[PDB]
């Protein structure tokens, strides 16, 4: 039986400051009981300053976000360079995700 | 008397080998805006003068970008552009997701060159009425390619389409030598593609309005001034 | 005013001119052919006129190997042949593996008068321009000699010709028929069949024939060949004397 | 006489008739009028009525986009019905993907892309309609970033941005007033009564709040469509300043 | 000429065939809808000219689309037939994902829109038809009437007729409807439409059908005699004078 | 399940439908209606699968008055039945079927006689005198085996299901909270409101 | 020159569609069909036109035609045309039959047939059909009924009607003589006095007939249909004004 | 005539102009010429510089099939390309099948049938190019021409292009006086040569030259771009003999 | 010329599809061919034209078995018979055989087979076949049968008839001699001297092809052991047992 799915640990945290925010996350990447790398980013400037991060299987991570990231730039492509307003971005975000309603990506994003 | 029962489709040769229809396309071209592109060894640049209806309406566009690398100018049809422009703009998204690489310019050449053929060779539709001139930077440094309808992309060193386009070549057939070799300033290679536009006026000069610049290269990633900002070449 | 553009118009007397025309496009080739049987071999001829210095002969053929049984000569176009040549060489491939024998000669050329009938009456494309010419050697009839056109249309022929000069060819087999009074040629070789035609054709032609101004296959029990070009020149000799 | 009975065929000068003829469908449409003011935009059209049956409202000559887009045609008024459709279908969408308005230009744009959809043979794609659309359209809308903008939707598949602008059976007169009267200060009652006053003229009937519609859009209180009792009176207050001067 | 197929435009901007279509809509029997304050009003003509044949199951020219709205047209007979079946269908349709039965512009937009599918790409012939569609919204008491020709697009009108010698009708119509004030008796509203037709339908009742929608789904078709007690009451006011 | 009964009788029938609507733990509902009139004088009970339910009801209901406008005619009971066990009878051979069981009564205007079909979500279709869906037949039909006769007045009909849901009462586990009775006859349907108010 | 009558996608400046007028017009030239409706049955008559010494017609028909077991119909126009129909009528009214387990309505199958014929009349790449039809019948709705439809997709519904050949004297003679509950031995009487008067042939010959008709009552609480035999034929035939 | 309208039409003598007048469009581009040595070949194509703002060593004529074909044709240019993409997808497909890089002789039906194909559909037109190619595969190397109509074959060397004849009269010349093989080296030299001896039709419009070529030996198997040193070499080892 | 005779979607003025008689027309050209039904049996046959006698006219039939009840002849494009043939054979299985595990009557494959040509009319871009057959054959409920089979689809049945170039007076010739009582070696006989009159060429036994419907042959089966399944009605008579028939005149 094939199992599409993996942990990888991490784990991130987002505070939103009263005119700035933050998102944090530890580096260390693993599987199972072993290592993988003691460095390897799960957050990472997207554009139009918003900062994205999602956590959970690896991979389905890394989709998610370059989906995300060619998705501002298409924004622009579109809208005459337009800023994407970050509300504006979760709402898109969510299309993204529920997209895959029914074989979901396994992993807990934020931005 | 006197007809030609060799221009009504795309699809058929005339007694001597030629395709009418695709070239009454070019001619469509002859009657759009002017346009020049001219590069060195460190950038390229798009010059372009841009027209309108009324006192009125706007100047429409003609400069269109497609990666950070990569942009094209055009004459002709507008809409025909777009699709183009377009098919461009995905071509060069595949090559950078999948391969994480930015695609070459000659590359770009033959995809526009490929997709303009299709629609000489079959039944029922029309070739494209437009011609672009497209730039970028790629690991070959400088780069510039004139595309007609007919599929045919040839990779020059300067040119200009366009009503009254001629003059406008014929000083950069000149100026040659002098701009091939200006490397690592912008702003001159730019007052020369300025000096090699106005060749070409009849009507009236270039004003803040009417003109739209852009450029590509080393250090410059695909930016379009527009208006207000191109007032330091008027 | 365009009866004879459209290939699915019948004339005010059911004629369909594009099927004929598509006829006198499988002249233009200039090439002659005759094929005869022998007794368990079945030989065709074709003569091989190279215009051109640079064209190397090697690649200039109008006969093709469809099964390892049946071979194929074609009165027409070498790229419109070069098509049917192609189709009939893989029914031959699907119709064995569908159905566990090699496929007959007689059988091969109904599916392609059929196959160009359909091609002709659904209007799915324009008739091809040649004659296929199917030789082989059945196990249910040994010398066998079919022959299909652009019309549909195909039978069987006892040994046959084909090209700008039908009669010719033809009468004088007529005339050699007429007295062995038989339907076929007498000898237990190939080899002199091979010759009997040459021999046969030079007669109609009024012309000498050299090691490439010809070009010859022959069918024996179950292993079609084509005749080499220095061999040609053999039996050339051998039947040039024995006059 | 020959190149102008193919939507797909270039006359020898690089011309497609048929398009052109497209266009020429329009100016048998009434006039509609548009005027931009750093105040608001206002769209105003002839109605002209066959018959005093009819039930004027049911001549949709102005209608709304969404809340902040409205829009007047001139042309065939079913491909009319058809854009209006497609425009409306647009913002919606675009709204539920990014939760925010969509740029007055960037659905001009769409509505361009959707006549670009004309042309029937198969030599690739597949875009089902045989020609091109019969009818202009003049969008006025306001968003955040450019404000109020005013645009000209042609079968074409381009479009221009205007300061003021007519189309119909009138643009040939209308065009050239307000080419003499549109000013960068000038005010939304102003350009009510300008519009008012150039229909009147180059248009034909008395002016009566029937044959007459008016309506306009502002970041306040978005696209609303004038009623007739405020009209009527925009009318009698034009008329009059017409005695002295 | 330009006038061969739906499409092509002609140098003034024209697509004459979509326009011939209308032109056999005259060639039908006429039809005139007139509403009232409380009630709407359809009326015909029989083409009574030819008979030797049946009659129990003769068309009435107006049909029930649903419980609350009546359609009637004019023109290409059997291109008709198919309209109504499709309206009827839909009719059922919206119901069955909105739980609420349709409005009367949302009918004939339906319609119109059908109408119009059919005169969009060639190898396809615009229906031969011109329509009136009547009735009341669910639940509301405003009197409706619209209009639909055969090139797709549709009309309210307060009054209206389509058909042969519309213009006559319309003129008539015209002088005598007030648009301030509308018929307000079904009986006048009824007197109204019937006086009308009687100045095409070529003397006699026999020659006249009629129908009338009120609100609440409630719809009824005339009878002959009926019919004929107001060409009575009619005739009389004529030289009466 | 829920509770449909349903008896014909001289000249009428009659239906019983349970009000209770039940979501696991709660009852969000004791009034609920599970008939729905498919034209003047057929009407038709139905019980079975949550969704499936109502979904399928509406459809048959649309379907029958599309029918009567355009024919103008109305559809009779035996027809109405017969196409309803047609569709049902495709439904459980399809990627996924509606679970719902029916009752259908109505008054045959051109026989003047009432006929009830009970059908199951299989496509069993019988004409009875007397029915009942689910578990609601164990309880009832040994009283209806010995009570019931053709003759029987409307009147007398209801006396005995009466009977039967007293009995549904004191012997099932399930509280139905009630049931909603209704009449089909020469002069249409109407709803018996007063086995609810007593 | 130039006319609007190139096909069926066309509207003539005046709204005509020539191309179904045309077909309208292939009827004249079909074999006289009556249908007579009386106050207990209907008469289906016909007269077959093709002829020849040695034509098979004793057994085949080619006019008359049951549908359904309670419904008939009279052809006249394209024999191929009108077969493609009468099997689809026939499945239309098997699938009614399937559904509501009841027959089904003689005018549910008109209408359902004559949909189909509108259809060919708008769109393209289509001919419509060159066909009439008299439909006779009876269902519990409407009792006896009959009906009639051309290729332009139209019907309606007669008490006694005429297609075909010389329909203007048929119909004419019938427009005198029916009398509104006429009996049916007399509607088969007034089929040949009326097809009689409208023939050509030196004297009207069974062999060249086809009747059929529907009857029911208390008896069978059901309809009988008949399609009268060669016998009989020449039978009633003699019983009224043939020697 | 009508006959030179469409592309699927025979005329009445079974001639399809169509095709012809894509010949005459070929016959028109510039000069392409393919050269056979011993163990591989030579390709060379003339490019026509109209302008001095052409940067040089771009734009180039010569495309490579998998890795080991060479590939130039004259015409229409974007036709061009086109059909070597199908011919690059037709070769990829095969090695992944058969592993064995694609057979020279296979590969040109392919082509063939291919450009065969657009001289059957009237809603096509035909290939306005003639190419020219070839290889090294296990039984050595092979040079092709195929043309408009999709007919072709073997040749010691050939050329098309406006100004072909001069490219081939000095080219039967070089087999005469060397009937066995020329020279690996030598083959470029001369290539470069026969192509200037060509272009005096062009001789107002200053030109560049392009040669790749394909050997057993210099190659080794694979087919590459003559640049650099050897480049020069063959320019002025003929632009010597040009005195 | 007509402008409506080019085209199968269009009506003329009066109301004739046209590619049909043209078709028609390429039937009334090709060699003369009939069909004699008698009371025990029923005969079809039609001539042969050599183009040479360098060629085998015995490896190209003329009178097809579709049934081991029904065989079929023609007059008119020969290549449209040959594969019209081959689908009238499949139809006939896919079509009942398949379905009532048993060959279909005479009258239902002669409907199966117009069915082809009939979609070979209604509709543009394919023309109709330039082919008309005779069909005969016997089924148990129906006795024995003749049918002709025109590109216009329609299809009638026979007594005696005839199609093709010499059928005017041929099926006049027919008219005279013909009545229900002839058995089956009279038809087999009035047919000869029908097929005699409608040549220019010869009569031997190889230029005329004759088969006929009649009585089982218990013989051409291939085994024996299931007593219903007794054997083929239809016989395609030899070059043999012609020739001697034509001595006794």
């Amino acid at each position: 039986q094939f199992n599409p799915y993996g942990d990888n640990g991490g784990t991130i945290l987002g505070i939103a400051g009263e005119d700035f925010a933050v998102l944090a996350g530890d580096t260390r990447n693993i599987t199972d009981y072993s290592i993988n790398s003691r460095y390897e980013p799960k957050v990472f400037d997207c554009g139009d300053n918003i900062v994205m991060s999602a956590n959970g299987f690896a991979a389905d991570g890394d989709a998610l976000v370059k989906r995300f990231k060619n998705s501002v730039k298409w924004y622009h492509f579109d809208h005459n360079d337009k800023k994407l307003s970050i509300n504006s971005a979760a709402r898109n975000i969510q299309h993204l995700l529920y997209g895959k309603r029914f074989f979901p990506y396994y992993v807990h994003t934020i931005i | 008397m006197f007809r030609n029962n060799y221009d009504g489709d795309t699809v058929t040769f005339s007694p001597t080998g030629r395709l009418f229809q695709v070239e009454y396309a070019l001619e469509a071209i002859k009657q759009g805006s002017v346009t020049v592109g001219l590069r060195s060894n460190t950038h390229a640049v798009l010059v372009a003068l841009k027209r309108n209806a009324d006192e009125l309406s706007s100047y429409q566009k003609k400069i269109i970008k497609c990666d950070e690398h990569m942009g094209l100018s055009l004459a002709g049809l507008a809409p025909d552009a777009r699709v183009l422009s377009n098919y461009l703009r995905q071509q060069c998204n595949y090559s950078s997701l999948v391969f994480n690489r930015k695609l070459a310019v000659e590359r770009a050449g033959h995809l526009l060159c490929d997709k303009a053929q299709k629609n000489t060779q079959s039944y029922g539709g029309r070739p494209y009425g437009v011609g672009l001139l497209i730039i970028g930077y790629d690991k070959s440094g400088a780069h510039l390619l004139e595309f007609q309808p007919s599929g045919n992309v040839t990779e020059l060193y300067g040119t200009a389409i366009g009503a009254r386009s001629q003059g406008a070549k014929t000083y950069l057939e000149r100026t040659l030598d002098t701009f091939i070799k200006i490397d690592g300033n912008p702003d001159e290679l730019i007052k020369a593609g300025v000096e090699a536009i106005s060749q070409s006026l009849r009507d009236e000069s270039l004003t803040v309005d009417n003109l739209s610049i852009a450029i590509v290269g080393k250090d410059t990633p695909f930016t379009i001034y527009d208006g207000e900002a191109v007032a330091k070449y008027i | 005013a365009g009866y004879d553009r459209h290939i699915t118009i019948f004339s005010p007397e059911g004629r369909l001119y594009q099927v004929e025309y598509a006829f006198k496009a499988t002249n233009q080739t200039n090439i002659n052919s005759l094929a005869v049987r022998g007794k368990d071999c079945t030989v065709v001829i074709s003569q091989k006129k190279v215009p051109d210095k640079l064209l190397d002969p090697t690649t200039v053929s109008y006969i093709f190997c469809i099964s390892r049984t049946i071979g194929m000569v074609v009165n027409g176009p070498i790229p419109d042949a070069r098509n049917a040549a192609l189709r009939a060489k893989a029914e031959a491939a699907e119709f064995r593996y569908k159905y566990g024998y090699d496929m007959p000669c007689d059988v091969l050329a109904k599916r392609m008068a059929n196959l160009s009938q359909i091609y002709t009456q659904r209007a799915y494309m324009r008739p091809l321009g040649v004659i296929l010419t199917f030789v082989s050697v059945d196990e249910e009839l040994g010398p066998s000699i079919y022959k299909t056109d652009p019309a549909g249309y195909y039978v069987g022929y006892k040994a046959t010709a084909t090209g700008p000069k039908q009669q010719e060819i033809t009468t004088n087999l007529e005339n050699h028929f007429k007295k062995s009074k038989i339907d076929h040629i007498n000898e237990e070789s190939w080899e002199k069949v091979v010759e009997f035609a040459i021999t046969h054709m030079i007669d109609a032609l009024g012309t000498e024939f050299s090691k490439n101004d010809l070009e010859v296959g022959v069918a024996t029990k179950d292993k079609f060949f084509t005749l080499s070009a220095e061999n040609i020149e053999e039996r050339l000799v051998a039947i040039a004397e024995q006059d | 006489s020959e190149y102008d009975r193919g939507v797909s065929t270039f006359s020898p000068e690089g011309r497609l008739f048929q398009v052109e003829y497209s266009l020429e469908a329009i100016k048998l449409g009434s006039t509609a009028i548009g005027i931009a003011t750093k105040e608001g935009v206002v769209l105003g059209v002839e109605k002209r009525a066959t018959s005093p049956l009819l039930e004027s409202d049911s001549i949709e000559k102005i209608v709304e986009i969404d809340r902040h887009i409205g829009c007047a045609m001139s042309g065939l008024t079913a491909d009319a019905r058809s854009m209006i459709e497609h425009a409306r279908t647009a913002a919606v969408t675009h709204n539920l993907y990014y939760d925010e308005d969509i740029n007055v230009e960037s659905l001009t744009q769409s509505v361009c892309d959707l006549a670009l959809r004309f042309g029937e043979g198969a030599s690739g794609e597949e875009r089902l309609m045989s020609r091109p659309f019969g009818v202009a359209l003049l969008i006025a809308g306001h968003d955040a970033d450019d404000g109020y903008q005013l645009f000209h939707a042609e079968p074409s598949g381009t479009f221009y941005r205007y300061n003021a602008k007519a189309i119909g059976s009138g643009s040939e007169g209308a065009q050239a007033e307000l080419l003499n009267e549109w000013h960068s200060s000038l005010t939304l009652k102003e350009a009510e009564l300008l519009v008012l006053k150039i229909l009147k003229q180059v248009m034909e009937e008395k002016l009566d709040e029937n044959n007459a519609q008016l309506s306009c859009i502002t970041k306040q209180d978005g696209f609303k469509i004038y009623d007739n009792e405020k009209t009527a009176e925009l009318i009698k207050e034009l008329k009059e300043k017409e005695a002295a001067e | 000429g330009y006038d061969r197929a739906l499409s092509i435009f002609s140098p003034d901007g024209h697509i004459f065939q979509v326009e011939y279509a209308l032109e056999a809509v005259k060639r039908g029997t006429c039809a005139v809808g007139v509403k009232g304050k409380n009630c709407v009003v359809l009326g015909c003509e029989r083409r009574s000219t030819l008979k030797l044949q049946d009659t129990r199951i003769t068309p009435s020219k107006v049909s029930k689309i649903d419980s609350h709205v009546v359609l009637s047209f004019s023109g290409l007979n059997a291109d008709s037939r198919i309209l109504i079946e499709k309206a009827r269908v839909e009719a059922q349709s919206h119901r069955l994902t909105l739980e609420d039965p349709v409005t009367v512009e949302y009918l004939t937009r339906y319609v119109a829109g059908v109408q119009q599918r059919y005169t969009q790409s060639g190898g396809v012939r615009p229906f031969g038809v011109s329509t009136l569609i009547a009735g009341f919204d669910p639940r509301d008491d405003e009197p409706k009437l619209y209009q639909t020709e055969p090139s797709g697009i549709y009309s309210s009108w307060s009054a209206q007729t389509i058909g042969r010698n519309s213009k006559t009708v319309r003129e008539f119509l015209e002088k005598n409807y007030d648009r301030k004030e509308p018929p307000a008796t079904v009986e006048e509203c009824v007197k109204l439409t019937v006086r009308s037709l009687l100045e095409v339908v070529q003397t006699g009742a026999k020659n006249i059908e009629i129908t009338v929608v009120k609100p609440d789904s409630d719809i009824v078709a005339l009878s002959s005699e009926e019919i004929n007690q107001y060409v009575t009451q009619i005739e009389q006011e004529k030289q009466e004078q | 399940m829920d509770i449909i009964l349903g008896i014909r009788v001289q000249d009428s029938v009659i239906l019983a439908s349970s009000k209770a609507v039940t979501r696991g733990i709660s009852v969000l509902k004791d009034s609920d209606d599970k008939t729905r009139q498919l034209s003047p004088h057929t009407l038709m009970s139905f019980a079975g699968e949550a969704g499936d339910t109502v979904q399928f009801a509406e459809y048959i209901q649309a379907n029958i008055q599309l029918y009567s406008i355009r024919e103008d005619y109305e559809l009779s009971p035996q027809a109405v039945s017969s196409f309803v066990r047609q569709e049902l009878a495709k439904s459980i051979r399809s990627r996924r079927p509606y679970q719902v069981n029916v009752l259908i009564g109505g008054y045959d205007k051109k026989k003047n006689k009432p006929e009830l079909y009970q059908i199951d979500y299989l496509g069993t279709k019988v004409e009875l005198p007397y029915g009942a869906h689910g578990y609601s037949g164990f309880y009832t039909f040994s009283l209806l085996d010995h009570h019931y006769r053709p003759d029987m007045t409307t009147e007398e009909g209801l006396d005995l299901l009466k009977l039967c849901v007293q009995e549904l009462e004191k012997r099932m586990p399930m509280d139905f909270k009630g049931v909603i009775v209704k009449i089909v006859d020469k002069d249409g349907i109407r709803q018996v409101d007063d086995f609810q108010a007593q | 020159s130039r006319r609007y009558d190139s096909r069926t996608t066309i509207f003539s400046p005046e709204g005509r569609l020539y191309q179904v007028e045309y077909a309208l017009e292939s009827i004249s030239h079909a074999g006289t069909a009556i249908g007579i409706m009386a106050s207990d049955g209907i008469v289906l008559a016909a007269e077959r036109k093709v002829t020849s010494t040695l034509l098979e017609q004793d057994t085949s028909t080619e006019k008359l035609y049951k549908l359904n077991d309670k419904i008939a119909v009279a052809v006249a126009g394209l024999t191929a045309d009108a077969e493609i129909l009468i099997n689809t009528a026939r499945i239309h009214a098997q699938n009614y039959l399937k559904t509501y387990n009841e027959d089904i309505p003689v005018e549910i199958l008109v209408r359902r047939l004559s949909d189909i014929k509108q259809g060919y009349t708008q769109h393209g790449g289509l001919r419509p059909f060159g066909v009439s039809f008299i439909y006779a019948g009876y269902d519990d709705r409407y009792g006896y009924q009959l009906y009639t439809s051309n290729p332009s997709g139209n019907y309606t519904g007669w008490k006694a009607i005429s297609v075909g050949a010389n329909t203007s004297a048929a119909q004419t003679l019938l427009q005198m003589d029916y009398k509104d509950d006429m009996k049916v031995d007399d509607a088969i009487e007034l089929a040949l006095k009326t097809l009689s008067k409208t023939t050509d042939s030196s004297a009207l010959t069974y062999d060249r007939l086809e009747f059929a008709t529907i009857r029911k009552g208390a008896n069978d609480g059901e309809v009988y249909q008949k399609i009268f035999k060669p016998q009989e034929i020449k039978d009633i035939l003699v019983k009224t004004g043939i020697t | 005539t009508g006959y030179d309208l469409s592309n699927s039409v025979f005329s009445p003598d079974g001639r399809n102009f169509q095709v012809e007048y894509a010949v005459k469009a070929v016959e028109n581009g510039t000069t392409s010429i393919g050269i056979k040595c011993n163990d591989g070949v030579v390709f060379a194509v003339e490019k026509l510089i109209t302008s001095k703002l052409l940067v040089p060593q771009k734009n180039v004529k010569i495309q490579v099939v998998d890795r080991h074909i060479g590939c130039v044709y004259s015409g229409l240019i974007p036709d061009g390309r086109h059909l070597v993409n199908r011919g690059r997808e037709e070769a990829a497909s095969f090695k992944k099948l058969y592993k064995t890089p694609i057979p020279i002789p296979a590969f040109a039906d392919r082509l063939g049938q291919y450009v065969q194909a657009h001289t059957l559909y009237n809603s096509v037109r035909p290939f306005g190019v003639s190419t020219i190619f070839g290889g090294v595969d296990k039984n050595g190397a092979h040079l092709y021409m195929l043309e408009p109509s999709g007919s072709y074959w073997g040749y010691k060397g050939a050329a098309t292009g406006k100004g072909r004849q001069s490219a081939k009269a000095e080219l039967e010349k070089l087999v005469d006086h060397h009937p066995e093989g020329l020279s690996a080296r030598e083959a470029v030299k001369q290539a470069a040569k026969i192509i200037y001896l060509a272009h005096e039709d062009n001789k107002e419009k200053d030109f560049e030259l392009e040669i790749s070529w394909c050997s057993l030996s210099e190659t080794n198997g694979l087919h590459k771009f003559v640049k650099g040193d050897l480049l020069q070499e063959a320019i002025d080892f003929a632009q010597k003999e040009i005195n | 010329t007509d402008r409506y005779s080019f085209s199968l979607t269009t009506f003329s003025p009066s109301g004739k599809l046209g590619q049909i008689d043209y078709a028609l027309t390429a039937v009334k050209q090709g060699v003369t061919s009939l069909g004699i039904k008698a009371t025990n049996g029923v005969v079809i046959a039609t001539e042969k034209k050599s183009s040479s006698p360098l060629a085998m006219s015995e490896t190209l039939s003329k009178v097809s078995l579709l049934t081991p009840d029904i065989g079929a002849v023609y007059s008119g494009m020969g290549p449209d018979y040959r594969v019209l043939v081959d689908k009238s054979r499949k139809v006939a299985h896919t079509s009942y055989k398949r379905i009532y595990g048993e060959y279909p009557p005479t009258k239902l494959l002669v409907s199966e087979v117009a069915k082809i040509m009939q979609e070979a009319t209604q509709s543009g871009g394919v023309r109709p076949f330039g082919v008309s057959l005779l069909i005969a054959g016997h089924d148990e409920f129906n006795g024995f049968s003749l049918y002709q089979v025109d590109p216009s689809g329609s299809y009638f049945p026979w007594k005696a008839t005839a199609i093709g170039k010499g059928s005017v007076a041929a099926k006049t010739f027919l008219e005279k001699r013909w009545n229900d009582e002839l058995e089956l070696e009279d038809a087999i006989h009035i047919a000869l001297l029908t097929l005699k009159e409608s040549v220019e060429g010869e009569f031997n036994g190889d230029t005329i092809e004759l088969a006929i419907i009649g009585d089982e042959n218990p013989d051409l089966l291939g085994y024996t052991g299931i007593p219903t399944d007794k054997g083929p009605r239809f016989r395609k008579l030899t070059s043999q047992e012609i020739n001697d028939r034509l001595e006794a005149l």
